[PDB]
RNA sequence: GGGAGCUUGACUGCGAGACGGACAUGUCGAGCAGGGACGAAAGUCGGGACUAGUGAUCCGGCACCUCUGAGUGGAAGGGG
RNA sequence: GGCAGCCAACGUGUUGGCUGGGUAGGGGAGCGUCCUGCAUCCGGUGAAGCCGCCGAGUGAUCGAGUGGUGGAGGGUGUGG
RNA sequence: AAGUCCAAGAGUGCGGCAGUGAGACGGCGGGGGAUAAGCUCCGUGCGUCGAGAGGGAAACAGCCCAGAUCGCCGGCUAAG
RNA sequence: CUGUGGGUAGGGGUGAAAGGCCAAUCAAACUCCGUGAUAGCUGGUUCUCCCCGAAAUGCAUUUAGGUGCAGCGUCGCAUG
RNA sequence: CGUAGACGGUGAGAGCCCGGUACGUGAAAACCCGACGUCUGUCUUGAUGGUGUUCCCGAGUAGCAGCGGGCCCGUGGAAUCUGCUGUGAAUCUGCCGGGACCACCCGGUAAGCCUGAAUACUUCCCAGUGACCGAUAGCGGAUUAGUACCGUGAGGGAAUGGUGAAAAGUACCCCGGGAGGGGAGUGAAAGAGUACCUGAAACCGUGCGCUUACAAUCCGUCAGAGCCCUCGACGUGUCGUGGGGUGAUGGCGUGCCUUUUGAAGAAUGAGCCUGCGAGUCAGGGACAUGUCGCGAGGUUAACCCGGGUGGGGUAGCCGCAGCGAAAGCGAGUCUGAAUAGGGCGUAUCCACACAAGAGUGUGUGGUGUAGUGGUGUGUUCUGGACCCGAAGCGGAGUGA
RNA sequence: AAGUGUUUAAGGGCGCAUGGUGGAUGCCUUGGCACUGGGAGCCGAUGAAGGACGUAGGAGGCUGCGAUAAGCCUCGGGG
């Protein structure tokens, strides 16, 4: 039984060059009007899983 | 490859069987029950073999007490005086001369008394 | 000489199996899971979080599509071009996979910028700007097939 | 804190550096476009005196885009 | 006096000196059992098993030491 | 700045493989209670028990002394 | 009231109605199978020794006797 | 000497004793596949390769609509396939599919069609094999076994192997009603007597040694008086480096396990012994830790051949690169109307320059980067998944 | 004159010896389990699968076989 990836991690999380796992980043959905531009600036882009739930991620994106 | 645990069970079952072998009742008949009180047994036999040295040290120290005061002396100034003096005689061996050797325990008491201070309770 | 009985694993090669649940001695009684609880009888799912939004729950997921109709390419570099033919000549698909550059049936795209330093003709499925300069540079002929 | 002018920092759109706080949250120097004030005078001032005034993800909309377009001369059918 | 990591040594690195209560738990190293590749031993001049004696090892445990019963297998080494 | 000097078995980062997420009492600083509870809830590079034997507290997890590598017909002490 | 022979069968029967009875079992009989149901809950989990050695906290939780992460235990890095 | 040492049996390890084994080989009859016959339709009776314009040629079907099924596709933009309901196409300028459509097109010719062998499984039969079990195991069943027994029934469902080489199975006598014994005999052995290989523990006696009826005991442990045997000085009982027991008496001493803040606990479990009873296995699964091969390569999967574990097998997989949502380059890329300003990547590490003290950059040279397949062990994934345990749920039946 | 003083075991404990019960252990096997390679892959109104009752000189079970009843005929093998 070869073992299943979970989608949705797989659907939230990538792996870069040097395998940096990285996500992107929550309240940046909806209910735009009253968050200034440097919060979702802030929130933009892709930042690097955090250390704690690397071990979690990686789990679920292998298996 | 299916493995009967007789040989290997039985083993540690006799054991603790022969080493429980004295035990009154259940104890010296039942491997379960002789475990428990071998277990027992263990502990007690370190326990009492750290603790016989201290119960040695307390014969030898009463028959030093004894012979100190037979010899007109109480055992806390008779040990200050040896002290004082340099015999350097474990009580093993004063309880030892206390009973086989009363003259020789007498020379030792004078030797204590002639070195203790002319007034023990002096603030020296 | 060499025998059966003279062959031994490597050293450090095989490890005994942690055989849990065999007396106090060893890994015993609860075999390393401790005191009750549901790891005590059983493994907890990995996507499991307590109960509160998971992980791979509360982030987004990740934007975009992925183009089926992608065309990537397996890539060399004129370094590795450099390396595998110092003497300059013909370079192309079959050539690059006898060498090892590239994937044995592909679409091949050359590109560098490692110092090429061979004539070389070079015929790839596309090539880079620094790829063809290269090429020019050391006085090859980048071809596109 | 209280009044006044501007005419819309109503300073917005692209934002190294640093940081404070697990995700979430929060601070701003500074560079560029475009402007607002003040101009002589400087070249200076990134929502509200500051901390609450909010709800992840999913799924759906709605505008724009140099993305895709399940053979395509090509379009319609998804994404940013 | 006896046993368990690090340090110095000059040379084959095994000697000396600095080191250890433990539940969950982690790591390391082992005892015993069975089945097996190969090697080699013991066995109706008595295998195993069982009951002892005498002992032995830091532990699991040991017994190519030994007596009794027994009647056909077993030990050791290195691997699986 | 030094001190700890055969290092603390130190701190940090990354992968170990975890269990733990019911704590208890005692001293100090507090909340609730009646400034009761062997009460309850916090703080304490506070302790101990948990997971800690040994000695003293008559007995007596949490107090006091003191952290058990093993032996000894040895010695000195701790609290008492 | 009774004998004999019949009929009604399980979410169904029968019930002068008590959830009564339906083979000593009934708020849904029994047997087999799904099936080794599932249980965050009890219980049990078997040889040894050497080294180290916790936690009973924080956050979150259809969460509060569960669990995830962090804190705290266990080899190799850098560090002297 | 064996072209036959496979495996068994035979009074204990047998190639040469026997059944056999390698191999001299064998079928009347019956049943299975081969060659030649009788037997079975189509032609020479102008077709057969070329010529050419025009007419005719597979239906309640395709399509469509509603409601469903199934496809990765859970109704979605929803194609292809399909059930039911309704409505319903011509003849190649047709029709269908390519996940709408002009069509540039390509592919194919459904519904009237139908029809072939080459891959799964084993009740049964034959020959074999096992780092499978070996009588609580292995099938429930080595034994009356689906039997006894239980249940009205469906159904549930056991326990029970070993004398010896050979019955040689103990004649005869004695005690006894017998049973059972004692002589005697058989036997290598009755320490093999149809209660029978060995014969453990629990449990139950009998004999001997010590001890014990003034004593408060987790039943032991440390001292320890008193009561027998192994070598000798000495010559004879008191010593010893010596060597086991029995335990007057004294000190200390609160079972084990589980679970708890904490249990000797008057919390849980255990009457005892013996046997059994719980982290195991599958998979190129996933994540981390020694070895082959590289040199950027590692590997094969299915499969083929081999009487094996061996040889082939490149499909694929993983490395070989990245950034991007994609289009794009390449150590670059993305964001960016803005050679304006940043993230992710270019293994790593040295040196020399230019910018910098906002703490380090930008170039230049130099070393050239290490992943991969087996098997290493620990975790983990899907499976019951370390083991045991519900009440209850469903399907099919059995019961008045 | 006072004081000292071994000496019993109804029973029990411990140990040793010697037995019994029991059926563990060891060594086995007539029996199972998992497979491999082959055969055959259907039987039945010409009465199947499976049975009840019978059947041998003698009682019953299993086996075989059906009033032709541990059996009848033919053809082969073997001695």
């Amino acid at each position: 039984p070869k073992a299943k990836t979970h989608s949705g991690a797989s659907k939230r999380f990538r792996r870069t060059g040097t395998g940096k796992i990285v996500r992107q980043k929550a309240n940046r959905r909806h209910l735009l009007e009253h968050k200034p531009t440097k919060r979702t600036r802030r929130l933009d882009g892709r930042t690097t899983v955090s250390a704690a739930d690397n071990s979690r991620i990686n789990k679920l994106l292998n298996g | 490859a299916r493995v009967k645990r007789a040989l290997n069970a039985q083993k540690k079952r006799r054991t603790v069987l022969k080493a429980s072998k004295g035990y009154r009742g259940q104890r010296s008949r039942l491997y379960r029950k002789a475990k428990e009180q071998q277990l027992h047994s263990l502990t007690y036999a370190y326990r009492d073999r750290r603790a016989r040295k201290g119960e040695f040290r307390k014969l030898w120290i009463s028959r030093i007490n004894a012979a100190a005061r037979a010899n007109d002396i109480t055992y806390n100034r008779l040990i200050q005086g040896l002290k004082a003096a340099g015999v350097e005689v474990d009580r093993k061996n004063l309880a030892e001369l206390a009973v086989s050797d009363p003259a020789a325990f007498t020379a030792l008491v004078d030797v204590a008394r002639a070195a203790l201070p002319e007034d023990v309770n002096a603030p020296s | 000489v060499i025998k059966l009985h003279d062959l031994k694993p490597a050293p450090g090669e095989k490890k005994a199996k942690t055989r849990v649940g065999r007396g106090e001695g060893s890994k015993g009684k609860t075999a390393g899971r401790g005191t009750k609880g549901t790891k005590a009888r059983k493994n907890v799912p990995v996507m499991f979080e307590g109960g509160q939004m998971p992980i791979h729950m509360r982030l987004p997921k990740l934007k975009g599509f992925k183009n089926r109709f992608r065309t990537e390419y397996q890539v060399v570099n004129v370094g590795d071009i450099n390396k595998a033919f110092p003497q300059g000549g013909t370079v192309g698909v079959d050539e690059l996979v006898a060498k090892g550059l590239v994937r044995k049936n592909s679409l091949v795209k050359v590109l560098g910028d490692g110092k090429l330093t061979v004539k070389v003709d070079v015929t790839a499925n596309k090539f880079s700007g620094s790829a063809r300069e290269a090429i020019t540079a050391a006085g090859g002929s980048a071809t596109e097939l």
